[PDB]
């Protein structure tokens, strides 16, 4: 099992090379060549989870049966005997083992700084460039240093 | 009386 | 499943008759 | 499975890669050769999910047979037998594998800037372009940045 | 099954090309060669549904039997039997794998603009070229643009 | 079974192109070689519809047997007992798979534009030309554009 | 099962042949070689229909055994049983098929116009050259267009 | 089977060439050559009906055999038993497959116009040459109309 976590390690590394791939294909002309540095972090879950849900719809069912007996005289007595059908879902669903659980990329511009609309831009360009998921916990920066 | 539900226990 | 199939025994009753 | 893994991130890198040609082929002859650069993000689900659905009507139920006693003296006794039938809807759906969960279109054009009328209407193309779904949680970002 | 899913990408292709020839085909004479720039998405279902329903008809009964006392003295007995047949309805629906959920055109025509009028002709043109379903959620967009 | 989808595609382009052909048929010598456009989208459904159903006639029963106790005293018993049969149809139908639940038919026809009242027996010479359909969703545009 | 749809296809493409050389054979005697045009669209189901129907007579029964007790005291008894035997149906029934569901057939007559007696006239030969059956839902178009 | 259906087409096709024969070999010598043009519509149904009737007579009954008591006191007991022979009829039939369903015959005469009475006379002559059956639905149109 230990050559599957090996390669689970490649397919981490693989997914961060093609994000830093597609980065560069958006900045190079942007920027420039050597103008910028970026990094990327992927970390990916390997569970197995498999779940199967049974799900009803308690405010429509349907009688099948029915019994009522209701006889008087004072005296009052309401027997009742009822039989429903409910409606049932069951779903057995299965995720697939590698999912990406959080997303992270660095971006550093060379100065010579850059003013905060610019840096902006070019962070709106990278969310839909990378694919930017804040609800997935996702962290995107984007800063301005100076390169020796 | 239908015991056809499953769960039937009315039975009667 | 069994409604599919009781609806083809249905059939076979109508090819029968 | 991990060949399968990596053969599920070659389908989103050919979707991605699908979707970058659709979008050069609308907008090299609307915008130029290198007046933009467009990137994509992918994002497909490969559960296996398997559903089960057991349906009935509650409000049409049919009588199938019917006991009824109804004696008086006073006295007055109303015992009740029924047994109903109903419409029963059982359907069985197997989902596809590989859904697209999630699309992210960036693309940004060369300054010289954009008018908003002009963003607007590249961004128009591209919702059908690419085929924008918003209730998915798709995202589309058109920015007019400066090319060095 | 990841073969079967290149599959259905690839028939997905074929279905937007088929349709960018058919735009072509009735754009070309009506505007001409590189007047106008038109892509196409096109989303399917491969869901593999399969339904059965059971349905009654609850207004319509048949008495089979019947069993009805009634005696008086005062007292008054009245019970009662009954059993009925009901028009009785089996369907078993198995729907086809592959079906277009969403398609998704857009359409835009080199300035020198378009009158309003002839953009809403095309538009009608077009309805029918493509078969333009709202209700499925389909979307056409029809834009005037400058081209570069 | 792709392979069969694929088929299918191919069968509802045969039809466009047949529906096409009938067009050229009845519109090449009415307006002439070249001032006209026409484009036909069919939509055909391929489900697997296999229905049985079991109808009856509530309203003429026929007594097989009866029994009929009617005494007095006052006192007033009557009992009964009727066994009934009834007319029973029982059809079971089986629907062709592929059949055409929408037809799309667009027809341009050059300026120089044209009266309403030939725009308007065109549009009758096309009903019945390609068998329009308004109760099935059919749709038929007829409009006069400039051609390029 | 798809070569079946498509020799269905072939059949129904062959009947409308069949009914277009039908209206050649009576309408070139009486207007001429290519003073008309006409085409024509054949609809047909292909459904798989088998009835089985179970029909009763209720108002002469043949009673087959009687008992009747009628005592008398007052108190007045009258009890009675009967057996009947009814006059009994059995069809059943297996549709062909292919069948013809609705027939569209729309003419065009080249003008230099034609009088609405003849046009009328043309209509009464052309019903009963096809085999005209509003019942069916079948439509007939003739008009008087000009040719280009 | 659609081997069978073509078949069945081919029967109504040369049932429709009989007819015209028929047609032909009837008004040649009464009009003469190329003074008149007929065609001839045939419907056939291809059904697979088969029929088991049971039909009882109840008006005249047989006592097979009888019980009678009736004794009186005041007091008047009249019970009573009785088994009956009743006659029988027990048909199979089973309809040939292939029936002329609806025919439809219209003839047109050029005109140098034709008068009422000769018009009258000649339809009195298809009816019995053709076998005019209005009960059938059958349909029988003699015009005089202008030959071109």
């Amino acid at each position: 099992a230990s050559a599957a976590r090996r390669k689970e390690q490649e397919l981490e590394r693989s997914q961060e090379q093609a994000l830093r791939e597609k980065i560069d294909s958006v900045l190079l002309p942007i920027l420039g060549y050597g103008n910028y540095t970026a990094q990327v972090d992927i970390q990916m879950d390997f569970s197995a989870v498999e779940q199967t849900r049974k799900r009803f719809d308690p405010n429509t069912p349907a009688t099948r049966s029915e019994y009522a007996l209701e006889d008087y005289n004072g005296s009052v007595r309401k027997e009742s005997t009822r039989n429903f059908e409910l409606d049932t879902t069951i779903s057995h669903e299965r995720k697939q083992t590698g999912t990406v659980a959080r997303q992270t990329v660095s971006v550093a511009i060379k100065d010579r700084p850059m003013s905060e609309s610019e840096i902006n831009a070019i962070r709106q360009v990278l969310i839909g460039t990378v694919g930017f998921d804040q609800g997935r916990g996702d962290l995107l920066n984007v800063l301005s240093v100076k390169f020796a | 009386g239908l015991s056809r539900t499953d769960g039937r226990h009315i039975p009667a | 499943v069994d409604g599919i199939q009781a609806e083809m025994r249905a059939m076979m009753v109508e090819a029968t008759n």
